[PDB]
């Protein structure tokens, strides 16, 4: 083949690297890499407490179905220039905390915190590079939104609510005000969970609709969908 | 013996529609096969080399099968051996690889559901050629065999009456290694809708049926297909071992040879129509 | 800002006070450097195969 | 008062700009006329390196102009052999999140950064056989955009925190911090004889810094949107751009302005990596429309098109002899383009 | 990074042993091992070889179809199990390491070497007696071979290797020009074709010892009879 007797073994170097990136890369395709994204003061610390620098990757096992979570909160930079970097993870999980519809953000000039999270939501969906990535949408802090909803009103933050000082009525409100931020209803879906202190169902949550991503992403790489 | 039975109108009817619905299914089929490799986010899916090789199952096999349909069905000009029993041996041939391609997608699509989260790993480019290439070979030494086995020319059997020169104990293998594989894409799209039924119910009974019902239209339109043509097709040729070989069996039986083209016209409809990462390549070129 | 607003003053300073010479000899230059070297480009004009490395 | 130091600093951005409008008495365009044109450049794939498995985010050519190390969004970094396509080392990364990539002009070490914010450097020479890590060179807060070696003991690496950095290597420390930028930096490029770089950044602005000194020679201006591409003139006189207007720029060092720019109107996509070649003579942009097309870079015409990708060629290198161009996408090949 | 080795004794003539080095302080599984062995009077001579992974296995001619080398990875151990072995297996049998990939320095460390008593292609042509020589004197050490060792991709396969007496050898020039990590740069290798020299420009007295040249053309894999230096 004219090579030498060191270019013959250098050929075995390479072909015995071959043999150990592609069994890599199926120790790495056996893995579901999630995506925690948020806004600050949600509670992505609640739920990657609830399951187990720059981006801090979490790893955690269920159902012999092995998790990757990116929670790039700790980043500080311009989230346009590295989304690019998560253009092929399975479901962006993100987090609204439901008890910030009448807190404030004191350094822009309105800013409602939940006004923010809401844009961030928008700004996420409607990326070029997440047009397949279903978004999990889990909304902290239920049992603190009573607690507060029976006092103070949704009205604050949307002046488009009429309605009761009630749970119900303003927690599918809620849902409903970011279910539609979308303008790919087609392409992705969004998942909605309401944790508060669910601590057993939102990891039980996760695998189920993560397994309603991977289903639904096999019937399109085989076509049938 | 021959069996000169010919239809007296009836004959060139079917046959310019076999030579104009043979080439209104390579128009069906140039665009899809030309597609499927045109487009480079296509070809890398795996499963593409199985609509691939259905694509070019049903071009080796229409157009092969139409003039060995006409030319025998005008005047029965061919007359000898070599210039018959290795044609239909190509036509059948193809349409094994076909029902063999259609077996690959049955059970590319089978794992992908049953075992969801491993079929990525599993249906590899590796993977893909190792079955893609293997049910085409022997498909053809289950189609040329009798020319390298039985021939009722070269050795005792009993020469059918449905094809000249193969013979029945031949009708009992191909029917054989034909349907012990189209049932099982008849199960295969039913545990696809058994697989999916347990997933639709189990999202709403969770909460935040409708998952099935969108896949449910496209896949009995596919899981019909396979009967509404190799159906009938099938329940005349089993006739062979049995006692009827009427003349109006031979005379419906072929019109009903061209369903196999029909077939042919109608499975890139129901692969590559329902394929959406086809369909805007089609949108785009 | 305060301390901001001088440091971006005390750099613009800095910046203004720089021996600027002519885009006429500012490109005779760069026009002086590739006519020059693009006998060693072998980019420009095609060495063939003898001269190639990524031959095969 | 913060007022009259905004009343101020406009006048000197009015005094460097009526000195920059005192030299331009000829374009470059117009004295770069009456030359020969370059004519079309055809370049073929000549080698494609396959082993990597996610978006080959950044390569660099080895200084030798045969090795070429490659990080990718896998766990890897694989250092190919170009003139027979081997792979020579693997290197599984601590985070798989890298967006930049080094190999030091000795062939010792090689440096991978990324979302991390840590330049961790390999030391492939070793004695033991494996591809160490020496270094973890921490102390940046936001991404590492890129890295580059000056010799073996100091590397220059501009992170996303408004901030480049200079380095030691064996302390790992910071020496110097290049400060100044508005928003992120996104590439650099040291100058031939390393004692100026240029930093190109997300406030359209380069700015020629000084490795020496510590704080910031001139700054460029001229883009309008991102700058994500810095390449030197060989000289070491000019420099390009690149940004997400879908233009290149030539500035210059001695005339404190750009000298030509490089857009053609059928493209509107933003550029990853530009890349001069030896001599200076092509501009070998690469492109989000999945190719990199040769501007000449005297007279601005798109001289050919390297159209090879299936996605966007995020790398771009010119080898130091220039005999090949090798350019890597967000499929993970990488094809060098004699 | 030592190789150590085991084995070693007085079989008879038909007998069987099972030598055994035990490699610690390097990542053992990517690295080509070999046995090289030395006549008890005489320079080197080649035995056998497994590559990284022990995917390809050659052996010498004369050793071929009755020793078996082998190695087992996760233990970091090399083995050579010698079957019916005569009276001109008796040698001290050194283990070698040998890393190739692009720009490496096969042949980098030797082992100890287990003397392995028994009871009683290239040809690299040095042919040089004794050489006394005073220190600080030029040496030019010349190895010849009967094949041109410039391959197609333009490296001249040719080794230098350093035994001092009473140790293993070690590597000096490790290509045509190139040198070892920790040999002194006085040490120059020099020729191309079939002519090289090794040329010691400054000298000393610790560098006196036999001094071998290998090919690595073609797994004959033969050695030069080592010219030797002394005072
Ligand atoms: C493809 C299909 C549907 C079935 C093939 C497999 C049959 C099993 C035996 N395989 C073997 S070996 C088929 C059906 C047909 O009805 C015919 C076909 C092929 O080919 C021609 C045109 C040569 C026939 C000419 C003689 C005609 C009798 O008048 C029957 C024509």
């Amino acid at each position: 083949c004219t090579l030498s007797a060191e270019d013959k073994a250098a050929v075995e170097r390479s072909k015995m690297i071959d043999r150990n990136l592609r069994e890599d890369g199926e120790k790495a395709a056996r893995e579901v890499k999630l995506l925690l994204l948020g806004a600050g003061e949600s509670g992505k610390s609640t739920i990657v407490k609830q399951m187990k620098t720059g981006i801090v990757e979490t790893h955690f096992t269920f159902k012999d179905l092995h998790f990757k979570m990116f929670d790039v909160g700790g980043q500080r930079s311009e989230r346009k220039k590295w989304i690019h970097c998560f253009e092929g993870v399975t479901a962006i999980i993100f987090c609204v905390a439901l008890s910030d519809y009448d807190l404030v953000l004191a350094e822009d000039e309105e800013m409602n915190r939940m006004h923010e999270s809401m844009k961030l939501f928008d700004s996420i969906c409607n990326n070029k590079w997440f047009t397949d990535t279903s978004i999990i949408l889990f909304l902290n802090k239920k049992d603190l939104f009573e607690e507060k909803i029976k006092k103070s009103p949704l009205t604050i933050c949307y002046p488009e609510y009429a309605g009761s000082n009630t749970y119900e009525e303003a927690a599918a409100y809620i849902q409903c005000q970011f279910e539609d931020l979308n303008k790919r209803k087609d392409t992705k879906e969004i998942y909605t969970h309401f944790t508060c202190a669910t601590d057993t169902k939102n990891v039980q949550f996760v695998f189920d609709a993560v397994t309603d991503v991977i289903i639904k992403n096999n019937l399109k790489d085989c076509g049938l969908f | 013996e021959c069996f000169m039975v010919l239809n007296p109108s009836q004959q060139l009817a079917i046959a310019v529609l076999s030579l104009t619905l043979g080439t209104f299914t390579v128009l069906e089929n140039l665009l899809v096969l030309c597609v499927i490799l045109h487009s480079r986010s296509l070809r890398c899916r795996p499963s593409y080399h199985f609509i691939g090789s259905l694509a070019v199952a049903d071009l080796l096999g229409s157009v092969i099968f139409v003039y060995s349909f006409i030319d025998f069905h005008v005047f029965h000009r061919k007359d000898s051996r070599n210039v018959f029993l290795f044609k239909l041996g190509g036509v059948t041939a193809s349409f094994t690889a076909s029902v063999g391609s259609l077996f690959l997608t049955a059970i590319d699509r089978y794992i992908s559901i049953h075992r969801p989260l491993a079929y990525k790993r599993i249906v590899t480019r590796p993977k893909a050629v190792v079955a893609f290439c293997l049910m085409w070979t022997i498909a053809i030494v289950i189609a040329v065999l009798p020319l390298l086995g039985w021939n009722c020319e070269k050795l005792q059997s009993v020469c059918s009456d449905i094809f000249p020169h193969i013979d029945k104990t031949y009708l009992m293998f191909w029917i054989g290694v034909v349907s012990v594989l189209l049932l099982f894409i008849v199960y295969a799209y039913m545990y696809i809708l058994w697989k999916a039924h347990s997933h639709a119910v189990r999202m709403i009974q969770r909460g935040t049926a409708r998952m099935d019902i969108e896949l449910a239209k496209t896949l009995v339109l596919i899981l019909v297909v396979l009967i509404i043509c190799w159906g009938p097709l099938l329940a005349i040729m089993v006739y062979d071992v049995f006692g009827k070989m009427n003349k109006l069996i031979k005379t419906v039986f072929a019109f009903c040879s061209m369903l196999c083209l029909l077939n042919s016209t109608v499975n890139p409809i129901i692969y590559a129509l329902r394929s959406k990462d086809l369909r805007h390549a089609f949108r785009s070129m | 800002s305060i301390a901001q607003a001088r440091k971006l003053v005390e750099q613009l300073k800095m910046e203004a006070n720089i021996d600027r010479i002519k885009v006429s000899k500012a490109a005779a230059d760069l026009m002086a450097y590739c006519e020059a070297h693009a006998k060693e480009d072998p980019l420009l004009t095609p060495v063939p195969a003898s001269e190639n490395p990524f031959r095969e | 008062e913060l007022d009259q130091l905004r009343q101020e600093a406009e006048q000197l951005k009015n005094q460097i700009r009526d000195a920059r409008k005192a030299c331009a008495d000829a374009t470059l365009s117009q004295i770069t006329n009456n030359i020969d044109p370059v004519g079309r450049i055809q370049m073929r794939t000549r080698r494609t390196l396959r082993g990597h498995l996610a978006k080959i985010y950044a390569m660099h050519w080895g200084t030798d102009s045969r090795l070429l190390v490659s990080a990718s969004q896998d766990g890897k970094l694989i250092i190919w052999d170009s003139y027979t396509t081997n792979k020579v080392h693997a290197i599984p990364l601590r985070s798989s999140w890298v967006m930049t990539c080094a190999y030091a002009p000795s062939g010792n070490y090689v440096a991978c950064g990324g979302l991390d914010n840590i330049c961790s450097i390999y030391n492939l020479k070793t004695r033991e056989g494996n591809v160490r890590v020496s270094r973890e060179l921490a102390g940046h807060t936001g991404y590492l955009s890129c890295c580059r070696f000056l010799d073996d003991n100091q590397i220059v690496t501009s992170s996303g925190d408004t901030t480049c950095a200079l380095w030691d290597i064996e302390t790992g420390q910071q020496t110097t911090t290049f400060t100044g930028h508005t928003g992120d930096v996104m590439s650099l490029s040291l100058a031939p004889d390393t004692r100026l770089f240029v930093s190109g950044a997300c406030d359209a602005s380069a700015k020629l810094w000084d490795v020496r000194e510590g704080m910031c020679r001139q700054t460029f201006t001229g883009h309008e949107s991102d700058i994500n591409a810095i390449c030197f003139f060989p000289n070491g006189n000019a420099f390009a751009t690149g940004s997400d207007d879908a233009t290149c720029r030539l500035f210059d060092l001695r005339a404190d302005q750009e000298l030509m720019t490089y857009s053609h109107d059928n493209i509107i996509c933003g550029i990853t990596s530009v890349s001069f070649s030896k001599s200076g003579r092509l501009l070998l942009a690469g492109y989000d429309d999945f190719n990199c097309n040769v501007w000449d870079a005297l007279k601005a015409d798109r001289a050919g098109v390297l159209a090879g990708h299936d996605n966007r060629v995020s790398c771009l290198g010119v080898t130091d002899d220039g005999m090949a161009v090798a350019t890597g996408s967000w499929d993970s090949f990488l094809k060098i383009w004699n | 990074v030592q190789l150590v080795e085991s084995g070693g004794g007085l079989v008879q003539p038909g007998g069987s042993r099972k030598l055994s080095c035990s490699a610690s302080g390097f990542a053992f599984s990517s690295f080509g091992m070999h046995w090289v062995r030395q006549a008890p009077e005489k320079g080197l001579e080649w035995v056998a070889y497994i590559s990284s992974g022990s995917g390809t296995i050659y052996y010498a001619d004369t050793v071929k179809g009755r020793f078996t080398i082998s190695r087992d990875d996760p233990k970091n151990t090399l083995f050579l199990q010698m079957t019916s072995l005569r009276s001109e297996d008796t040698a001290m049998y050194y283990c070698v390491r040998s890393i190739y990939y692009y720009g490496s320095s096969p042949f980098d460390f030797w082992g100890q070497g287990t003397t392995l008593t028994v009871s009683s292609d290239i040809v690299m042509t040095q042919a040089t007696s004794s050489v006394p020589v005073t220190p600080g004197e030029s040496v030019s050490i010349s190895c010849r071979s009967s094949k041109s060792l410039l391959h197609s991709n333009g490296n001249t396969y040719l080794y230098w290797f350093l035994q001092r007496p009473g140790q293993s050898p070690q590597l000096l020039i490790y290509r045509m020009s190139n040198l070892a990590s920790g040999v002194p740069d006085r040490f120059s290798g020099s020729g191309s074709g079939t002519a090289f020299t090794l040329t010691i420009s400054r000298l000393s007295a610790e560098d006196v010892g036999v001094y071998y040249c290998m090919q690595h053309l073609e797994y004959p894999l033969t050695f030069g009879a080592g010219t030797k230096l002394e005072l």
